[PDB]
């Protein structure tokens, strides 16, 4: 049994345009096991209808997904990615900052 | 070039739920192009790529048996390794099997790779010379005798052999456009400063393709500064990816930095100046 | 494609 922690990052598909359209991301990686919850937030609400892709993993066997939904933007709303995993004593937040 | 054609099959046991969860993934490096989900609506061999969709039935049918019959030699599998490890059947396990053929930049097979994993760790490898195998555990070692006793590898290595480069190439032809197209980073520097005597500077490259990319910070001459943050590559969502590095500097000294960006899609190198 | 059989361990 090995088990290692999911590594998050919250970042969008285009670079941050207040006002114009976009893709929200939530890249988590190189976790096992492989059943991981993955929220993406918006102002501490649940965003619904967010996607991801086919389970995979890499050459250390470890796991990756990525979760996304479209999005806009603004200069006042906050966003974030919530992830749980057996690795974390809690839930992990991480907001997204159009810098990163 | 240089190309791989690589398969990645996870299978999950689900205690309560009955028949455990079976995933397996394609690839011609880098680029998904078919999938197996047995918790799928439709358990079968989907392409996920478009240059695969003018593939004919007998494909498809057969492929779906192919990860159908390995969903059920998997589920044998996760069985027996309970028992090497005399372990409760209300626990979930992983038995994670990865497989690819690799082409020389000459056209032709280069190496070729197997390994099993259980619970997350090694358990058994397929030798270089792809005649042998390595446990890495003592349950790994009935498996490993099993194995010879039963001439794995030689199955093993003739798919790894002609098959894998045989079909690579098939790939590589029908995908032709996409998966020959190189596409270069679009980049750029980014000031944040964090006293008031120093900020961030960090060097972006977003939209490239392949994903192999490589961003480096020096300053005036020489190079790698003290601190080059440098984040995971990351999937854009589009096919693409992004990635950047960060190092602090004293405000004022900006343009000591340079930033230098290599991706195959570049005729050349890249320097950056904030 | 995947390879024709896997390995029983």
């Amino acid at each position: 049994m090995i088990q290692r922690t999911p590594k998050i990052q919250v970042y969008s598909r285009h670079p941050a345009e207040n006002g114009k359209s976009n893709f929200l991301n939530c890249y988590v990686s190189g976790f096992h096991p492989s059943d991981i919850e993955v929220d993406l937030l918006k102002n501490g609400e649940r965003i619904e209808k967010v996607e991801h892709s086919d389970l995979s993993f890499s050459k250390d066997w470890s796991f990756y997904l990525l979760y996304y939904t479209e999005f806009t933007p603004t200069e006042k709303d906050e966003y974030a990615c919530r992830v749980n995993h057996v690795t974390l004593s809690q839930p992990k937040i991480v907001k997204w900052d159009r810098d990163m | 070039g240089s190309h791989s054609l690589k398969y990645f099959h996870t299978s999950v046991s689900r205690p309560g739920r009955g028949e455990p969860r079976f995933i397996s993934v394609g690839y011609v490096d880098d680029t998904q192009f078919v999938r197996f989900d047995n918790d799928a609506a439709s358990p079968r061999m989907v392409p996920r790529a478009p240059w695969m969709e003018q593939e004919g039935s007998e494909y498809w049918d057969r492929e779906t048996r192919s990860a159908r019959d390995t969903a059920q030699i998997f589920r044998v599998n996760l069985r027996t390794l309970r028992g090497y490890y005399n372990q409760s059947e209300a626990g979930s396990h992983t038995l994670q099997w990865m497989h690819g053929c690799e082409l020389g930049p000459d056209g032709r097979f280069l190496r070729g790779y197997e390994q099993f994993a259980y619970d997350g760790k090694d358990y058994l490898t397929l030798n270089e010379d792809l005649r042998s195998w390595t446990a890495v555990d003592t349950a790994a070692q009935i498996s490993e005798q099993k194995s010879n006793d039963a001439s794995e590898a030689e199955h093993q290595r003739a798919y790894l052999e002609d098959t894998c480069v045989e079909w690579l190439h098939k790939y590589l032809e029908k995908g032709k456009e996409t998966l020959l197209h190189l596409e270069p980073p679009k980049t750029h520097v980014t000031h944040h400063p964090i006293s008031d005597h120093e900020a961030t500077l960090r060097c972006w490259a977003l939209g490239f393709y392949p994903a192999e990319i490589t961003l480096t910070w020096q300053q005036d001459g020489e190079g790698h500064t003290q601190d080059t943050e440098l984040v995971e590559t990351r999937p854009a969502g589009d096919g693409t990816f992004q990635k950047w590095a960060a190092v602090v500097v004293p405000s004022g000294e900006e343009q000591a930095y340079t930033c230098h960006v290599q991706h195959e899609g570049l005729p050349e190198p890249v320097t950056l100046r904030w | 494609v995947t390879a024709p059989r896997t390995l029983l361990l």
